DNA sequence: CGGCCGGGCGCCCGGCATGGCGGCCTATAAAAGGGC
DNA sequence: GCCCTTTTATAGGCCGCCATGCCGGGCGCCCGGCCG
């Protein structure tokens, strides 16, 4: 078969779905070259689409779609007439489309024209044209070129194997929603004539669509509504069809649906795209009630679900052209909603939320009460009492409906909002808060209750609390529930809950969610019920005080930080804070007070503990042969359980055991038992402490879990103490180390509440104690502080480039881990807590406390400004540190900053260009990540600052420490501005990249990962905008940039570039194409891959480059004397037989260049040790490199080139490892292609390429190849597939733009 | 008191009430299959929640593949309810439930062949072919499955309580062997 | 200087050994109507 | 009356071939010796 056929079977036959998607682009592309190959790539794909498959009929749809899109509209300069449909030829006429059954061997066998002829008899046949539900044995340039495949399409609509009907659904759709306008046009009628020729076109495909849309029921039930097979897909193609057919023919065609409607989905295939005509007709658009007056009481839900997703445009314009009809939509949607028992709602949702957005209107009150003046029963003060069954269905989008419709009736307001405000909803929407588990629907909830008791509020909080008391209590205790562990939950118990799934919260199995989410279940009752006891009156709280008393007093855990955060609710709205002085003395005990003697959350701790500590008492003591019953033995009781004695155990219980009972063991068992037992006995002893430490480790933690939100409250009510220290240092702990995300954003809050007390209070001290605290913490991750005292001896280093190299050498035991995480969180803490202290105060933030500005400022300014002194540059001093720790400050608190503070930073903005040239990389380290951090968010004045200080003098050679920071602080920008860097290409892509070419160790590794991630962002698809808001001076037409990234992105954008030298040999075409991509590459210290067809001229384009770029460098050190042109010679590699060759190609077509080849006798090659120089060019086979590397690694060289590269390939060959070494200003892989089927080959030959560009083997083994290779196996998976694809491709578009492949024919 | 076993699946007979077109209902939808040369019944499933249909065409069916009474319940009235879509007429007239099946585990393995001798009269070891004791009781009638890995599965029961009464009765005997 | 040869090696590709994870088969329950 | 199908736990073996891991035969290439 050819290959268009091999590019065709991958669309059934393609491993993954990506690859057939490049296939049918690879079709489009040849259809773009070649438009005369439209139809027969047509009638290639066009079979696919009677396949078995689901994937592979769509796929040849798509790629029917795609190759259309590619052909131009079609100009040349029988039909079943529209009317002659009506119900009987489709009802008691015409023949039924449903399954396929037997292959119709008999038909199939003919001519496909006489088959087509013969289909065309049974199709007329089959619509119900004869009188009769007939049997089979009765039957046993110049015009549209789409028109025999248009006709074949046609007659597929109505095959009874219904893959057929799907995928020439698809296909045909692919035709007429491109070429729409240009169907049926033909010679002789004018354009203006056969316009009509189109219309009536058109209206037999819409003719026969109608017939379909009736005629076939195929149908799948196996899911509960979407049972729709191919009748949607018709109908979409018809509404695709409906936008080129002219007005009349549309009133046409929606006579016949609207009779047809008394293909429900067609009429929303209409609104889709005539809604227009539908107001204009004026008539036309009361067919779209009428359906719903007629539809939406049906018992049939297969077109319940369908009915609302025609309405939701309508009722804008119709409420002034048929107001009338709005009333009774409005009633007969509410009677088909009320259906309760019914066990759906979708569609219900959204006829919801288009009555919601109607309700912002005053007219739909009006349409409210003129139906309320006749009933009370349809009016608004008695109807919305039918929302609240739904409020716990099973779908969740018809649950955030319900809220949202809710909230928009709630909107309504006026005095008739009172006749559902009664405590009914009160309770309800409460009891949906208290367990619910999405986090949109407690989101939309929260808002809704707030609104809600505002409104009720506003008459007074005595009938508010008079709504709520009789259902109060049990709802509080609901609130002030328990929380467990996993596998020993603690349930609720359902009496509790009034009746208008969750049997997950109901049992609390807490081991299907994380906690998180039942302590986010817990605070949405909270804040719920924090508004509503803040807005009752005082009085009436003595219940709930004694509620929140037992709570704060309770053994329970979870209930002392309920109460706690309960109570801050409650003050943080109080009139007067002093209201909540009633909770002074208990909350502060709480922070102050000895925490329990037990925790009851924690009594599956304490049981765990004591049975896996008895597991081994009494296993050790009777291995000593001694068991005795007044023995030491933990009690039978353990505390915290129900009705434990005082004596219960508890686990100072197993302190004192573990304490001394291990040596009295020892003791005990010493004849002989105790030297076969004593390896068990350290596993136990081990084991013991690992629990025990557990446990204690629990409680503190639950201790400081307690105390956070203890101090919360404290710090709401504005109590503060007069001996702040145990406040603010619980503070402060527990913002270092709260556990739960929930919790720590609460503290983010109470001590950017408390910092701003301190100021009112005008005690400066502890304020100053605890920002200064704050700060300091945030140094903490080794990843963004990197600690002085122990790197501070490196120099020359690239000090950032390290977590690639050495710090996952680190986890070499569980109590690095353990620091690692406890980092993680602390930061995550501090954050949030500088980010909100940064808010509040804003443009006056550096003003309100100085000493944040202090310490912002003093480091950099007092060691910076200058010069370092001598102990401020010994490792091991006490300054050291804290330059690093003030730029940690700065490099932190920036994207936080007001825009009034900008003035600040752009103050320190002098001070960090300055450092970053420092000899101490230290102090590099934290200047790149600031310098990243102020370009990213202060985008004007940091760009500027950047481009016209840190950038220009990139070049300059003189000062190293100035050039490592040159290009790390590029390296930090692209990291931190992502994609955000792309609009300003145009100030760093080429004098970035101009690092890669100047030898320097390290600098060379981080510049080509740079240049990585840069080549990575540029879009394979878009261009560059203008930079947002930049001077002139900056950009001032800088197009060498735009080149750059030009030829980058296309090599056809490359400049021509004849020889400059007198090469014998001249350029062909294809080898002038090859000499301009060399160009290119040449031009920017770039280096890459030919990978041309031997036929074409290989060595010739890179002897001429190598010769050019001699001569060039000959011819500009006499213009300039520049060392970066420095003599050396050309160094090329190649196979040993094919030496010669090479060395006589070069003295055909270059004479001028002299050889030297490193080869003969092995004396020969022992005294060349020296002589290399004394030729241009140097000739070297792989194996002669291979031994004497040693030896021929003392000279640089100018060119270095592979010319049978694909030895290279290993990762682990001495040959491999022994090319590498070289070092030169050129070099260039020469294959016959570089992917081959395979993506693991190309690693090897980037890294030769260059040095860190791709990455080392740590990533690309783990992160790609392998999982690349896995997936793409047939055998290996399912799911991975197009994933692995796309990553493919996405390896494709990194390694695309350095290499250049061309085939011989081109 | 032993440890009660968690059920795992419910098999309920379902009349339909009237008289089919097998052959009919195959080529209607797609969701079904019907082959006398393969089998009697109509094979069909749903997903809301996951099960089969058996489907015979007298007028009534075996339905299975539900964790819990409810759910077999609402499983075989939607299933009522799509047979009323198909376009003959049918009503949810009877149901009934049996085989409940399951499942119960037990920390310490049992010794098969000590139980086997033990109830050599009532039990059955055959290492053999299966790696498991039939265990066979009485009152009420229930097939015990009694596994070497500590795990017995309950079949035959009607109720919940059947199984409960058969893992208490059986336990005692577990207990015994570890 | 010019050459052929036995002995030499790093390294690649083929046949082989092999095990993870997979259907299938036992128990085999219990409807049902059916084929034979 | 025996065998047919369905679904759920299940346990271990029976077999299967894919990727995996391997390393011996052989490749090309070098090269120390000795030939003329």
């Amino acid at each position: 078969a050819t290959r268009l056929d091999r590019l065709v079977t991958i669309l059934e036959t393609g491993s993954t779905r990506l690859i057939r998607d490049t296939a049918v682009n690879q079709l489009a592309d040849w259809q773009k070259q070649h438009p005369e190959e439209l139809f027969n790539l047509l009638s290639r794909v066009v079979p696919y689409l009677r396949h078995k498959d689901w994937e592979t009929r769509t796929t040849a749809a798509k790629a029917i779609g795609k190759i259309i899109e590619n052909a131009p509209l079609y100009d040349p300069n029988n039909f079943f007439r529209l009317e002659s449909l009506d119900v009987a030829t489709i009802v008691k006429y015409g023949r039924p489309l449903l399954r396929g059954g037997p292959v119709d061997y008999n038909l199939a066998a003919l001519d496909p024209q006489k088959r087509l002829a013969h289909l065309k008899k049974t199709l007329n046949g089959r619509l119900g044209l004869l009188g009769r539900v007939f049997e089979d044995e009765e039957m046993p340039g110049a015009e549209w070129p789409f028109e025999r495949l248009c006709e074949f399409l046609k007659v597929d609509l109505f095959d009874p194997q219904w893959e057929t009907r799907h995928g020439a659904a698809m296909g045909l759709r692919e035709v007429i929603r491109v070429h729409g306008a240009g169907a049926g046009r033909r010679r002789g009628k004018t354009r203006k004539e056969n316009n009509d020729l189109n219309r009536q076109w058109l209206d037999d495909l819409a003719y026969r669509l109608l017939c379909v849309l009736m005629l076939d029921k195929f149908t799948d039930y196996s899911s509960d509504t979407s049972v729709a097979p191919i009748r949607e897909t018709v109908g979409q193609t018809l509404g695709a069809v409906l936008r080129h057919i002219s007005v009349e023919s549309v009133h046409a065609i929606y006579r016949l649906l609207y009779c047809m409607v008394t293909g429900m989905v067609g009429l929303r295939y209409v609104v889709a795209v005539r809604k227009d005509l539908l107001l204009q007709d004026g008539d036309m658009i009361d067919g779209v009630v009428r359906c719903v007056m007629q539809g939406l009481g049906d018992i049939d839900d297969d077109v319940r679900s369908v009915s609302a997703a025609t309405l939701i445009p309508m009722a804008k314009e119709f409420v002034m052209m048929r107001r009338s009809a709005l009333d009774s939509l409005i009633n007969i949607v509410w009677e088909s909603l009320s259906n309760l028992g019914d066990d759906l709602s979708a569609s219900t949702g959204k006829i919801m939320d288009l009555l919601a957005t109607l309700c912002s209107f005053p007219e739909v009150l009006e349409a409210m009460k003129v139906s309320a003046s006749q009933d009370e029963e349809r009016s608004f003060t008695l109807l919305v009492p039918r929302l609240y069954p739904f409020l716990r269905h099973t779908i969740t989008s018809v649950r955030l409906a319900v809220l949202k419709a809710l909230m928009t009736f709630a909107n309504l307001g006026g005095e008739t909002s009172q006749g559902w405000l009664n405590g009914r909803i009160l309770r309800l929407i409460f009891q949906n808060i208290i367990v619910e588990r999405d986090q949109d629907t407690l989101n939309m909830s929260l808002e809704l209750w707030t609104t809600l008791v505002r409104r009720l509020a506003a008459r007074d909080p005595a009938i508010l609390a008079d709504e709520f008391e009789a259902h109060a209590e049990p709802m509080m205790q609901l609130a002030l529930h328990p929380i467990g562990v996993p596998r020993h939950p603690i349930p609720m118990n359902p009496a509790l809950f009034q009746k208008p799934v969750d049997g997950h919260m109901i049992q609390g199995e807490v081991d299907l969610v994380g906690v998180d989410v039942l302590i986010r279940s817990r605070i949405s009752a909270a804040k719920a019920m924090g508004l509503i006891m803040s807005f009752i009156p005082t009085p009436r709280l003595a219940s709930y005080d004694t509620a929140v008393l037992q709570a704060l007093s309770s053994p329970y855990a979870s209930t002392q930080l309920a109460a706690a955060m309960v109570i801050d609710e409650y003050a943080k709205n109080c009139s007067t804070p002093e209201v909540a002085s009633r909770f002074i003395e208990p909350l502060q005990k709480i922070i102050d007070l000895e925490r329990p003697s037990h925790y009851r959350d924690l009594v599956t701790y304490v049981q765990r503990v004591r049975s896996a500590s008895q597991q081994l008492i009494n296993l050790f003591r009777d291995h000593g042969k001694v068991s005795q019953g007044k023995l030491p033995t933990l009690a039978v009781v353990v505390q915290g359980e129900p009705e434990a004695g005082p004596g219960a155990f508890s686990i100072a219980n197993a302190e004192k055991v573990v304490n001394e009972d291990f040596e009295r063991l020892k003791r005990l068992m010493a004849p002989g038992q105790r030297l076969i037992a004593l390896p068990q006995l350290n596993e136990a002893r081990e084991q013991t402490v690992e629990v025990i430490e557990e446990a204690k480790a629990a409680k503190e933690a639950r201790d400081a879990r307690i105390k956070a939100a203890a101090a919360c409250a404290l710090v709401a009510m504005k109590v503060l103490p007069k001996k702040p220290s145990p406040l603010i240092k619980a503070i402060m702990d527990s913002i270092k180390t709260e556990e739960n995300q929930e919790l720590q954003s609460r503290s983010a809050a109470t001590i950017a509440r408390l910092v701003q007390l301190f100021t009112e209070s005008g005690r400066r001290g502890p304020a100053e104690k605890v920002v200064a605290n704050l700060v300091k913490f945030s140094c903490v991750e080794v990843a963004e502080t990197p600690e002085f005292p122990i790197h501070a001896h490196k120099t020359n280093v690239i000090l950032s480039m390290q977590k690639e190299e050495d710090r996952v050498d680190h986890p070499d035991a569980v109590k690095y881990a353990r620091e690692a995480k406890a980092a993680r969180i602390t930061r995550r803490g501090a954050k949030e807590a500088l980010e909100i202290l940064s808010k509040n105060f804003g443009a006056e933030l550096l003003e309100r406390v100085p000493t944040l500005r202090t310490f912002m400022e003093e480091p950099l300014v007092r060691a910076f400004s200058g010069d370092l002194p001598p102990e401020a540059r010994d490792p091991e001093n006490a300054f050291g540190q804290e330059i690093v720790d003030a730029m940690s400050v700065i490099r932190t608190m920036t994207p936080t900053l007001h825009p009034a503070l900008h003035p600040f930073v752009m103050q320190q903005v002098p001070l960090v260009i300055k450092a970053l040239r420092s000899d101490l990389s230290v102090f590099r380290y934290m200047a790149a990540k600031c310098m990243a951090t102020i370009c990213s968010v202060i985008t004007v004045d940091g760009m500027t600052a950047l481009v016209e200080k840190v950038l220009p003098s990139i070049n300059n050679p003189l000062d190293l420490s100035f050039r490592q920071g040159a290009i790390e602080v590029i390296y930090h920008l692209i990291a931190v501005m992502g994609d955000a860097i792309l609009p300003y290409v145009i100030f760093l892509i080429v004098p970035v990249l101009g690092r890669m070419s100047d030898s320097d160790n390290q600098i060379r590794l981080i510049a080509t990962t740079s240049f990585a991630t840069l080549v990575k962002l540029v879009p394979l698809e878009a261009g560059i905008p203008d930079p947002p808001g930049l001077s002139e001076e900056l950009l001032k037409g800088r197009d060498r940039e735009r080149t750059f990234i030009a030829q980058l992105l296309d090599p056809k954008k490359i400049e021509p570039f004849k020889i400059p030298v007198a090469i014998k040999a001249e350029l062909r075409s294809y080898q002038q194409e090859g000499v301009n991509w060399l160009a290119f590459l040449n031009k920017y210290h770039l280096h890459g891959i030919l990978c041309d067809d031997m036929g074409l001229g290989k060595t010739l384009q890179t002897i001429c480059i190598v010769a050019s770029d001699h001569h060039q460098r000959a011819e500009e050190f006499a213009r300039t004397g520049a060392p970066e042109v420095r003599k050396l010679p050309s160094l090329i590699i190649c196979p040993p037989t094919l030496s010669g060759h090479w060395q006589q190609e070069i003295k055909t077509y270059a004479p001028f260049l002299t050889v030297t080849a490193y080869v003969g006798s092995p004396a020969e090659r022992r005294a060349m040790k020296d002589s290399l120089d004394k030729t241009d060019i140097v000739i070297t086979s792989y194996d002669v490199c291979r031994n004497d590397i040693d030896v021929i690694e003392k000279y640089n060289w100018n060119y270095c080139v592979l010319d049978q590269g694909h030895l290279i390939k290993n990762p682990k060959a001495k040959i491999t490892l022994a090319v590498k070494r070289l070092t030169s200003n050129h070099r260039l892989i020469l294959t016959g292609t570089p992917i081959q089927n395979n993506v693991l080959e190309l690693w090897s030959l980037f890294d030769f390429l260059m040095p860190g560009f791709l990455g080392a083997e740590k990533v690309f083994l783990d992160r790609f190849a392998k999982p690349i290779a896995n997936s793409r196996y047939s055998k290996a998976s399912s799911k991975e597939q197009e994933a692995g694809a796309l990553a493919i491709e996405a390896l494709h578009k990194q390694v695309l733009p350095f290499l250049l492949r061309r085939l011989k024919e081109e | 008191s032993g440890i009660t076993p968690t059920l795992q699946n419910i098999v309920a007979t379902v009349n339909l009430d009237c008289r089919l077109d097998l052959k009919t209902i195959a080529l209607h939808a797609r969701n079904a299959e019907y082959n006398p040369k393969r089998f009697a019944a109509v094979i069909m499933r749903i997903r809301e929640p996951k099960t089969t249909a058996l489907i015979f065409a007298s007028g009534k069916m075996v339905v299975t593949g539900a964790k819990s009474e409810d759910d077999s319940k609402l499983a075989s009235r939607k299933y009522a309810r799509i047979i009323q879509k198909l376009g003959f007429n049918a009503k949810f007239t009877d149901f009934k439930i049996q085989n409940i099946v399951g499942s119960c585990d037990i920390k310490f393995p049992i010794r098969l062949e000590g139980l086997a001798s033990k109830h050599h009269n009532f039990s059955s070891y055959e290492p053999e072919l299966f790696p498991g004791l039939i265990y066979r009781m009485i009152k009420p009638k229930i097939v015990l499955l009694i596994f070497v890995s500590g795990k017995i599965v309950l079949t035959g029961a009607k109720v919940r309580e059947e199984i409960y009464q058969a893992f208490e009765m059986i336990y005692p005997v577990l207990q015994d062997f570890r």
